[PDB]
């Protein structure tokens, strides 16, 4: 049966979503409770982003240089200060539709929705993954910025990425609701490589799973390998090495298809060394990489 | 790097 | 720079949804203003849905069969009637979270936005297209039924799509909010063939030029076609035939390019008999059709 | 078919 990317329903974010200016900058805020999480490069001019001191440039403003709107209200900013590489407003109203809320770091691998806004409004939302090397491969417009990845967790929306930034590959870096960044990426104009995109090896794993589960079986063989066996193949391939903690969160599906995570493992070292042979799995002529086991199980009942 |  | 399928943000839709139970089936409904709209084979046994007389079954049923719940709240029915293949359950309360809205039938090759829900409550948002055979390659588990699609029209929610079952290989047929199918579908148990499932060609047009306003350029070549010679090599491809007016939609983005669409039809003829030669075109290995040209406008400023 |  059917199988698609979802993102979680946005509806309690989208009441969250508000627009801040700073100067000619303007970009998106997420407004919980009474504070205002922005990106901090909002207080920046072209000529400051080439060596910004972010503490000089924030005492040099006040209250009145940064304008929030929530929808066509004007929301009035009581306090501007810090925390890493996020800008909170505090403000003199608490939002009405707070939703029941958290902050999470999320590990490279894991998935999460981007509800993409532009000038505080709502566009769009999608599924990604964290890439290994902590990018996002996201889409993003000017104006993007400030725009939130999140998971639904029970009732609680569990918020783990703000956008700051596009690197020349046309990636996206950002950081937690705490202000620090994903991967080694620094809020200013500056020369800064991400890593090596490798694959999520245990993301490819979920997904032959549920290629499984929905009927696609023609990939399975009579092999079988080790964790050491395996991880040699993988790594020649640009592949995350996959670690026993990675078998044990595979468990549940291992458990529900009845194919041990080895032999899945040895089904994928041949997908590898040999390709598709012009055959799809689940309609995708490449493997799958940004579903999670908790994806699949969510998902597959 | 390109913000906004 | 960075193109994702992105859905429409959900937060609208997520407080028109309710669960219907009658007898033993319990699915979802969409209530807007003081109606909730639904399934009618909510109403049959296992029995009723080989030769099911909807008329008759429906006469027999008075409202307290009908069990709408939206949250931990009860709605109480005051009268049931039939539009189609729609149940509408009038009720003693107007939906406070009623948005603006309007009933759209979509063309094939059309997208839209599934809010996937769960005994009245919502699980996930994706975006699909409506496929040139009326069915959709949905993801939906059991108590999916009632899910609704939609497109965002400025602060307009236009329903286009209700789901109301699943096909042996797995694509999911379905109404408009008037009732009628898309396609030759029937809400009975007999064998039902979807037609031969075409690939989108003015939707893989729009996708190729997303990719050159992202700078994925190497599929360009210096050939041109007529639209009649490009639809010969479409037509043995199973892709269907492009028409003047989809050349007319295509419009905006061959301005923004200046990439001409019959210049663009002679790139797609190309990758059509040559293949990619193991190169991808914004990260796909495969043609993607699940984009209008509106879609690439949309997202791509 | 298969409802639900």
């Amino acid at each position: 049966s059917g199988f698609r990317k979802m993102a979680f329903p946005s509806g309690k974010v989208e009441g969250c979503m508000v627009q801040v200016t700073c100067g000619t900058t303007t970009l998106n805020g997420l407004w919980l409770d009474d504070v205002v999480y922005c990106p901090r490069h909002v207080i920046c001019t072209s000529e400051d982003m080439l060596n910004p001191n972010y503490e000089d440039l924030l005492i040099r403003k006040s209250n009145h240089n940064f304008l929030v709107q929530a929808g066509n209200v004007q929301l009035r900013v009581i306090g501007h200060s810090m925390q890493n590489c996020v800008l909170k407003l505090k403000v003199d109203t608490a939002n009405p539709k707070t939703p029941k809320y958290k902050f999470v770091r999320i590990q490279p691998g894991q998935t999460f929705s981007v509800l993409a806004c532009y000038n505080g409004s709502p566009s769009g939302v999608y599924q990604c993954a964290m890439r290994p090397n902590f990018t996002i491969k996201g889409s993003f417009l000017n104006g993007s910025c400030g725009s939130v990845g999140f998971n639904i967790d029970y009732d609680c929306v569990s918020f783990c990425y703000m956008h700051h930034m596009e690197l020349p590959t046309g990636v996206h870096a950002g950081t937690d609701l705490e202000g620090n960044f994903y991967g080694p990426f620094v809020d200013r104009q500056t020369a800064q490589a991400a890593g090596t995109d490798t694959t999520i090896t245990v993301n490819v794993l979920a997904w032959l799973y549920a290629a499984v589960i929905n009927g696609d079986r023609w990939f399975l063989n009579r092999f079988t390998t080790t964790l050491n066996d395996f991880n040699l193949v993988a790594m020649k391939y640009n592949y995350e090495p996959l670690t026993q903690d990675h078998v044990d969160i595979l468990g549940p599906l291992s458990a529900q298809t009845g194919i041990a995570v080895l032999d899945m493992c040895a089904s994928l070292k041949e997908l590898l060394q040999n390709g598709m042979n012009g055959r799809t799995i689940l309609g995708s002529a490449l493997l799958e990489d940004e579903f999670t086991p908790f994806d699949v199980v969510r998902q597959c009942s | 790097i390109e913000t906004d």
